[PDB]
């Protein structure tokens, strides 16, 4: 209804950001309403707007885990592999939240590089278990990616798991035993 | 819009050769030159610029993309927009110079870009140009000193050589950047590293006054006698000595390990260069 009685302005509209930085595009991709991101999308709104964090839509919906937003996205050629002010790419987030179904759908779905760097030199195995989510470093290992690459403090992954404790993570790349890093 | 009617808007050969998406990606705003990446093939590799160019220490630089330019004068946004672009070519991005655009943000401070191009392709630290260098090299005899620290943070090899066997230590000493100096010696570089004519960090740092860079790097470790042999390398440490209080040639007589055999020896290559 908003979107009828302009010829062209629309756009003049959905290119200006927010006191953050936000369009649009990014409150509805970080909300969800996965419908009213088809219809910005065919309205044709810019994807490669970024906030004062550096961050795209990719990074809002994959840091609340949203399959079909993402899908949508993609569609409208969004960027993959793009990286905010630390570094962090969508599957980095996703690694970092627990949505292993969107890490397949990256990974999978549309050929996401697996040992992305940020800025501190991570890999979302152990940014993954800088959180602890078992199931997602699971299905990272599952894909394959260097396990003992160091950080920024020369961290192989079950140094960043062990300064947050999470003792099922060690138990995964212990059990499992793919690197021998006791 | 309007000129975007009629005219071609890749053109300019005349007192600067470019296109206007060198210019509008040169001093800032983005969504002009999103109309004009929509407009114009949007990486072209311009031209040699005649009669007089911009870009201050670039007299003339034949073949730069917009992304140097945006990787230049710092514009951000814009090397935000040009990083993911149809043509990006970060990799070979080729100038009759030689440089890439991380050497291009190492001719200012730019930092985040260095940010942004260190993390978009990593290939970048150990690339090097024409004449051989890296962008230690360039972000040393330049003197922007936290370039050099987040150069190093990334990781890069500090003893690298030239195609002429340049370190960059020689060029910060040539330079004469002496915190430049004293980061690449605290953490790195060893002062014994010849040239391919035959050479050290002190003879470029006595060749070229600069004092207080020639007693830090006369304090480190260095061989006086293949020193005293180079002519030059004498005569420009009288000439130093001459302008700073002949402090320089006590030094250079007192860090050597036998200074007896140094301040005779040496005096006497004064007397027969007299």
């Amino acid at each position: 209804m908003i979107s009828h009685m302009n010829p062209t302005d629309i756009q003049k509209a959905m290119n200006r950001q927010s006191s953050v930085g936000w369009t649009p595009l990014l409150i509805a991709c970080h909300r969800g309403h996965m419908e009213l991101v088809n219809n910005l999308l065919a309205n044709h709104a810019r994807v490669d707007v970024f906030d004062t964090e550096g961050r795209s839509a990719l990074h809002l919906a994959a840091e609340r885990g949203y399959l079909h937003v993402c899908d949508a996205l993609l569609t409208n050629k969004a960027f993959i592999n793009s990286k905010s002010r630390v570094g962090r790419t969508a599957l980095h987030l996703a690694a970092m939240n627990g949505f292993t179904h969107l890490v397949k759908f990256l990974i999978k779905d549309h050929n996401a590089v697996i040992d992305i760097l940020t800025l501190r030199k991570q890999t979302p195995l152990h940014l993954a278990a800088a959180s602890g989510q078992m199931e997602v470093c699971q299905l990272l290992l599952e894909l394959g990616a260097n396990i003992d690459a160091t950080d920024d403090l020369g961290q192989k992954p079950i140094h960043v798991a062990a300064q947050n404790n999470y003792s099922e993570v060690a138990k995964l790349f212990l059990q499992q035993h793919p690197s021998l890093v006791n | 819009d309007v000129l975007k009617s009629t005219n071609s808007l890749r053109i300019n050969s005349k007192k600067l050769g470019l296109t206007p998406l060198h210019v509008a990606a040169y001093y800032g705003q983005a969504d002009t030159v999103r109309e004009l990446l929509t407009s114009v093939p949007a990486t072209v590799k311009s031209e040699t610029p005649t009669g007089q160019s911009l870009f201050g220490d670039l007299g003339t630089e034949s073949g730069m993309t917009p992304l140097h330019l945006a990787a230049f004068s710092g514009n951000e946004n814009v090397v935000r927009l040009l990083l993911n672009s149809a043509g990006v070519q970060v990799d070979a991005a080729t100038i009759e110079n030689g440089y890439n655009p991380l050497h291009l943000a190492c001719f200012g401070g730019h930092m985040s870009v260095v940010g942004l191009l260190l993390s978009r392709s990593a290939e970048l630290l150990q690339s090097q140009d024409r004449n051989g260098r890296t962008g230690l090299h360039i972000a040393a005899m330049h003197g922007h000193i936290q370039m050099v620290e987040i150069l190093l943070g990334q990781g890069a090899e500090i003893n690298a050589t030239d195609r002429n066997g340049w370190t960059p230590l020689h060029c910060a000493a040539k330079a004469g950047h002496l915190e430049v100096v004293k980061l690449l010696c605290e953490a790195g570089a060893s002062p014994k590293s010849e040239t391919n004519y035959g050479c050290a960090a002190i003879w470029f740092a006595a060749s070229e006054g600069h004092n207080e860079v020639l007693r830090y790097l006369m304090n480190k470790e260095h061989d006086t006698y293949g020193l005293m042999e180079d002519k030059r390398f004498v005569y420009n440490l009288m000439v130093v000595s001459k302008n700073h209080n002949n402090k320089p040639i006590q030094e250079f007589v007192l860090v050597s390990p036998a200074p007896v055999d140094t301040a005779a020896k040496l005096s006497n290559i004064y007397i027969v260069l007299s």
